[PDB]
């Protein structure tokens, strides 16, 4: 119920990036039409370009948690909690 | 915890009742944004 | 280490001049 | 530090300044590189300074701190 | 000029039924139910009236 | 007439006056009560350890945090790939205007 | 006049209030406490 | 003499970091002060835990080398950042060629 | 600052190609320290880790030894 | 539209669901003390806290 | 269009200038 | 020339709020007339009216 | 000869990282909702509102 | 021609990121007791982490 | 005693420019106290008392 | 035994830190000496040192 | 920077030998 809301903020946040990314599409649609208006001079483009989808890696914390708990009873003793950190 | 969560019930009755008059702005928000578009509409273009 | 502080003067007023025979 | 731009009394002089502090500018950014230099054997240091503490730590302390008492058992 | 449409708006004068002053009447009916000075049931009657 | 007294532009404000005077140790409380004539022979041996294996998920973290160190020395390597084919793309840009 | 004559001698040294970390005297408390 | 008045870089002048912390040694006053009890002579026939992390140290050291890995792999990426940087002031100074022939 | 009112550039060329490279070796320093301060935190921490599971079974021996 | 007049107020949509603010929350605590299944002490303490 | 400007520059701080503000009263009014 | 700072310091606080365990924080939830802007938004009508 | 306040942040401004002692107190979260969460079609409507001023100029 | 302005909204720059292996808390107690069953526990959470 | 210095905050919005509705009339002229150094002989002379 | 360091009371020194009115019409009187007060303050240092 | 650069010395005389 935690991960609801504040996934639902980051949903926001997510959106609020698209959505200011919108607002700078607004000004650079500006940009090029005063420049096609021009047409020749405001010229307008790009792109993220150079590394810009990164070696983001992150590959997170893909946590297989097998709590193997090898029942020859309880306090004798096997609580394997193998945390496997994969990074995929 | 059900004594809070009963009193809780008769919170949603009020929280509902202020939330029908947010919608209510919500929906007078709308009907100014349309006003406010059909402005816009002639005031690029005159 | 290697270097401090100063080659630009020398290098810039040496290919500068190349550049202003030109 | 508060450097004062006062003594200002009013394009060959725009670009001789453009030039003149990058000839200060190279000069400061070899000395910078030079202390970058003493940042550099810093940081080299203090891994062998962290990796000094874990061998001190671990191989003669906490490895002998256990066996030592295993054997007594 | 046909204005009075906007009227920015009557999103509303709102005497909406928003209230709880309207009193919420917490009528706490402890009824503790005690045989010979022990209490065998508490029942706790809330009625929570809401005016 | 211009809108700038010399220097206004940038004025770089090292002005972040924290201060965490916040204690980050914690007394781990030990007690030695005096251990009396334990003749009781009934202490049952058990010697059960030590997982912990969040420590190889840490080992694991170190592990991708570093094969992050390293997808960002790659992805910077490419990046530098990226700034030579623009390198490219303005000699090949002027050239076109050569042309 | 306004003007180096009205002198701007605004040399910038910035009053740096050195933040120590140290409470007079809390170095050093000899504790004589060994209530054997 | 029309001049702009000289302002200047004094948010460097303002470098307030008052930081100061817990600097003393054993919290709580605490060292191993001597236990010594009723001289109970039980036997112990010694079942022994053997501990293979009788500092097992190398080990230690090596988290300090699972991070001087990092070190290492992090002072490349700043090398090769710095590299990409270096030709980045490369297409500024083909951006200038692409200025003059246009 | 509310203002209202090609030899010497050859040698403004030669040294912002040097102070590229001076930006070059300012920006590796950039590099340098992304990286070592990443492995400083490795180095801090993987005797943490690996070791720090290792070690731990290590100590839970000694634990079920008593 | 010449855009406005304005009612956006709260006439009874503030008069909230706001009790005073206070539920007439009555906090009875009758604290029946019994002992050897006998009441001993019947302490009826109210408290009629806001809420 | 200098009073077109001025209209647009303005009309979202009149009309939705008093729905908005009903908007936000009631989040205010919710905590 | 209008040097004039039109930007005026809307002053901040925020203190380090302790622990608020005591419960007596009543809710109420006024908002939000405003009035005023809906008379500005029939400024926006008459002065569009007066443009007509 | 105009020039003015080109200034970003009066006063050096910025949301500062605020956290206090870590009180655990419950709040069964009485909502306010916002249907002002950018009634910002509104805004661009008070935009519409002085485009529609500005065809009529 | 032209005004056109498609461009990256964060879509052709994209975080990575990928967790929820299952933590699969499967406790499980027993508890034999001077050699009799006192106790037969079997407990099976899903955490997804 | 853990000591944090106070930071360096002086009217850096002063010399916006310097003034010219009087401007710097500079009286210059140079050769002074230097009495400095004498005070770090009495420094030095209660020196010589802690050094004794 | 408790002794209180109680009654270090360090003095502020707030002087105007402006020349003569505005930008100033005088520079040569401002008093160029106040390096002998922080050397009055080693002074006070090594007296001290001494006196201790 | 210990590269004081010969590679633009060399430059310089061609893109000079070539105006």
């Amino acid at each position: 119920r935690l991960q609801d809301e504040i996934q639902n903020m980051k949903e926001e946040m997510a959106r609020h990036l698209r959505e200011y990314q919108d607002l700078l599409n607004v000004k650079m649609a500006l940009d090029i039409e005063i420049a096609t208006y021009r047409k020749f001079s405001s010229l307008n483009l790009r792109e993220t370009n150079l590394d810009s989808l990164p070696l983001v890696d992150t590959h997170s914390k893909r946590t297989l948690l097998i709590k193997t708990v090898e029942t020859r009873d309880g306090q004798v003793i096997n609580e394997t909690s193998q945390h496997h950190d994969d990074l995929e | 915890d059900v004594d809070n969560a009963s009193l809780a019930r008769l919170d949603l009755e009020r929280k509902v009742e202020s939330l029908q008059e947010e919608i209510a702005f919500l929906k007078k928000l709308h009907e100014e944004e349309i006003q406010e578009l059909q402005a816009q509409i002639q005031e690029q273009h005159v | 280490v290697s270097k401090p502080d100063l080659t630009a003067a020398l290098r810039d007023v040496r290919q500068q001049y190349e550049s202003v025979a030109a | 530090y508060a450097s004062s731009p006062g003594g200002v009394y009013a394009t060959e002089f725009k670009n001789t300044r453009t030039n003149e502090k990058v000839e200060l500018q190279e000069l400061n950014d070899r000395f910078a590189n030079y202390i970058d230099k003493v940042r550099f054997l810093e940081q080299q240091n203090k891994i062998l300074l962290a990796e000094l503490e874990q061998l001190k730590g671990q191989g003669k302390s906490r490895l002998g701190d256990l066996y030592e008492e295993e054997m007594r058992e | 000029p046909n204005f009075s449409s906007l009227n920015l708006r009557e999103t509303n004068l709102d005497s909406l039924p928003l209230v709880d002053t309207h009193s919420k009447r917490t009528l706490l009916i402890k009824t503790v139910e005690t045989r010979d000075g022990q209490v065998i049931n508490e029942t706790s009657q809330h009625h929570d009236d809401l005016e | 007439t211009r809108t700038y007294s010399l220097g206004s532009a940038l004025r770089p404000s090292t002005s972040r006056s924290l201060y965490a005077s916040s204690p980050g140790g914690v007394y781990a409380t030990r007690s030695s009560a005096v251990r009396l004539r334990s003749s009781v022979p009934g202490v049952r041996l058990l010697q059960d350890s030590v997982d912990f294996s969040l420590a190889d998920a840490i080992n694991t973290e170190f592990k991708n945090t570093r094969t992050n160190e390293k997808v960002e020395l790659q992805e910077l390597n490419d990046r530098f790939a990226n700034y030579i084919d623009k390198v490219r793309f303005l000699e090949q840009q002027n050239k076109i205007l050569l042309a | 006049g306004p003007g180096t004559a009205s002198r701007p001698s605004s040399s910038r040294s910035y009053v740096t209030t050195s933040t120590r970390t140290y409470s007079l005297g809390s170095a050093l408390r000899p504790s004589t406490s060994r209530s054997l």
